[PDB]
C-alpha cells in the first residue's frame, strides 16, 4: 500500500514539473511569433529619394 | 578565401559601379573615407571577399575602373564614396569610343586591353582561393560592348576554369537613344555565349517599369535604376559572406541552372519592393516574398515568362526564417501550373537561406529563372539588325576600322542559332 502511494505521488510531482514547462514554453513561442514578420523603416524609403541623373 | 574581382566598363558600366560600392560598403559599415565603423562582429569577419587591406584600418576594394574617355571618372571620383578606390585602378584613355563597336575592340580598345590587364592580374595574383569575376557593362554603347567583349575573350584565356559572371544592360528598342544600337548589341552577342558562365540580362525598359509601377517613383532617374540593379547583384553574392542554414555559391548556382552549356541568359528579380504609401498594409511573410518573386511584372528584363517554360528556377532568400514555409511554397508554385514548366526536370527550383538580411529590411529573396522566353529578346534585335543591313545603312563606320561584311554575316547566323536553340525546348 505505501508503494502504491508513492507511485501516485511520483507521477503527480512529474505532472506539475511539465506543467510549469508548459508555462515557459508558451511564453517563448509567445516572444517567437512576433520576431518573426518584418516591418521596413525609414531606412528602407531614403535611399530612393537620393541621386539625381 | 573566396574572393571576387570585379570589373566594369563605361559610363554605365561606372555608374552602377558607383552604386554598387555604395551599398556593399553600408552593408559593411565602411564609412566613405575606409574606416570600419560597425556594431556586429560577422561584418568584419568575412569583408576580404571585395576588400583588400591598407594600413591602419582601411580597406580598399577589390575593383577596376575602364573607360575610354576621361569624363566619366571624374564624376566617380567627385561623388560621395570616390575616395575610397585606389587611384592606380582608373585606367582611362583620351578619345571615346564614339558609340562605335570596332574602335572599342579593334582600334581604341587594343592599345588600352594591355594596360587594364596588368591591373587585374596585379589583384588577381592577391586572393588566396579566387571566386570569379564580374563584369557591368552595356551592349549599346562603344567601350562597355567593343572593349568589355575584348576583356572577356582575354580574361578567359588566362583564368579559364573561374567564374566568369557579367550583368548585361542589352538594349531596349522603345526606348532607345542610339541609331547605331543593333550593330553593337549583334556583334556582342556572338561573343558572350561562348565566354561567359552566367549573364544576366538587364533591360532598361523594365527598369523603368518597376518604379513607375511598383515602387511609384514620380521621378525615376539613372540613380534609382542602379539601386534596383545593385541590390540584386549583391543578393548573389550573400552566402560568400554570412552565413546561413543552406549556403549557395556562385558556383553552385551555376551547377542546378544551365542544363547545356549555351543556355545561360537569366532574368533577375527582387522581391520586397514598396512604395511609401502602400507600407503600412503588408505584413511581409514568406508567402508574400514568393508572389513578387516570381510576378511577371517585376522581372529586370522586357520579355515575358508567360509565353515560354523555366528551365530552371533559382531563389536566395536572407533573413532569419523557417525551412518549411521556404520549401512549401517552391513547391506550390510547381503543382498549380506545369505548362509553363518543362517536363524532361521534375523539380525545377533550387534554393538557398542565408541569415543577415539587408540595411533597413528584415527579410528579402531574390530569383533567377532560365526561361525560353529570353528568345524575344535576341529576335527582336535581329529583326533591326537586318532591316538596316540590307541596305548597307551605316556599315562604313564599321569597315573603315578593319572589318569585314562577313563579320556581321557570321555574328547574325551565329546569333539566330541561339533562337533555334532556345526554339526546341519550347
Amino acid at each position: 500500500r505505501q508503494q502504491q502511494r508513492l507511485l501516485r505521488e511520483q507521477r503527480r510531482a512529474l505532472d506539475c514539473s511539465n506543467l510549469n514547462l508548459a508555462r515557459q514554453q508558451y511564453l517563448q513561442k509567445k516572444q517567437m511569433n512576433t520576431a518573426s514578420s518584418s516591418q521596413p523603416t525609414e531606412d528602407y524609403f531614403s535611399q530612393f529619394n537620393t541621386r539625381s541623373r | 578565401m573566396r574572393e571576387i574581382v570585379h570589373l566594369q566598363a563605361g559610363q554605365c558600366g561606372n555608374q552602377i559601379g558607383a552604386k554598387f560600392w555604395e551599398v556593399i560598403s553600408d552593408e559593411h559599415g565602411i564609412d566613405p573615407t575606409g574606416t570600419y565603423h560597425g556594431d556586429s562582429d560577422l561584418q568584419l569577419e568575412r569583408i576580404n571577399v571585395y576588400y583588400n587591406e591598407a594600413t591602419g584600418g582601411k580597406y580598399v576594394p577589390r575593383a577596376v575602373l575602364v573607360d575610354l574617355e576621361p569624363g566619366t571618372m571624374d564624376s566617380v571620383r567627385s561623388g560621395p564614396f570616390g575616395q575610397i578606390f585606389r587611384p592606380d585602378n582608373f585606367v582611362f584613355g583620351q578619345s571615346g569610343a564614339g558609340n562605335n563597336w570596332a574602335k572599342g575592340h579593334y582600334t581604341e580598345g587594343a592599345e588600352l586591353v594591355d594596360s587594364v590587364l596588368d591591373v587585374v592580374r596585379k589583384e588577381a595574383e592577391s586572393c588566396d582561393c579566387l571566386q570569379g569575376f564580374q563584369l557591368t557593362h552595356s551592349l549599346g554603347g562603344g567601350t562597355g560592348s567593343g572593349m568589355g567583349t575584348l576583356l572577356i575573350s582575354k580574361i578567359r584565356e588566362e583564368y579559364p576554369d573561374r567564374i566568369m559572371n557579367t550583368f548585361s544592360v542589352v538594349p531596349s528598342p522603345k526606348v532607345s537613344d542610339t541609331v547605331v544600337e543593333p550593330y553593337n548589341a549583334t556583334l556582342s552577342v556572338h561573343q558572350l555565349v561562348e565566354n561567359t558562365d552566367e549573364t544576366y540580362c538587364i533591360d532598361n525598359e523594365a527598369l523603368y517599369d518597376i518604379c513607375f509601377r511598383t515602387l511609384k517613383l514620380t521621378t525615376p532617374t539613372y540613380g534609382d535604376l542602379n539601386h534596383l540593379v545593385s541590390a540584386t547583384m549583391s543578393g548573389v553574392t550573400t552566402c560568400l559572406r554570412f552565413p546561413g542554414q543552406l549556403n549557395a555559391d556562385l558556383r553552385k548556382l551555376a551547377v542546378n541552372m544551365v542544363p547545356f552549356p549555351r543556355l545561360h541568359f537569366f532574368m533577375p528579380g527582387f522581391a520586397p519592393l514598396t512604395s511609401r504609401g502602400s507600407q503600412q498594409y503588408r505584413a511581409l511573410t514568406v508567402p508574400e516574398l514568393t508572389q513578387q518573386m516570381f510576378d511577371a511584372k517585376n522581372m529586370m528584363a522586357a520579355c515575358d515568362p508567360r509565353h515560354g517554360r523555366y528551365l530552371t528556377v533559382a531563389a536566395v532568400f536572407r533573413g532569419r526564417m523557417s525551412m518549411k514555409e521556404v520549401d512549401e511554397q517552391m513547391l506550390n508554385v510547381q503543382n498549380k501550373n506545369s505548362s509553363y514548366f518543362v517536363e524532361w526536370i521534375p523539380n525545377n527550383v533550387k534554393t538557398a537561406v542565408c541569415d543577415i538580411p539587408p540595411r533597413g529590411l528584415k527579410m528579402s529573396a531574390t530569383f533567377i529563372g532560365n526561361s525560353t522566353a529570353i528568345q524575344e529578346l535576341f529576335k527582336r534585335i535581329s529583326e533591326q539588325f537586318t532591316a538596316m543591313f540590307r541596305r548597307k545603312a551605316f556599315l562604313h563606320w564599321y569597315t573603315g576600322e578593319g572589318m569585314d561584311e562577313m563579320e556581321f554575316t557570321e555574328a547574325e547566323s551565329n546569333m539566330n542559332d541561339l533562337v533555334s536553340e532556345y526554339q526546341q525546348y519550347q
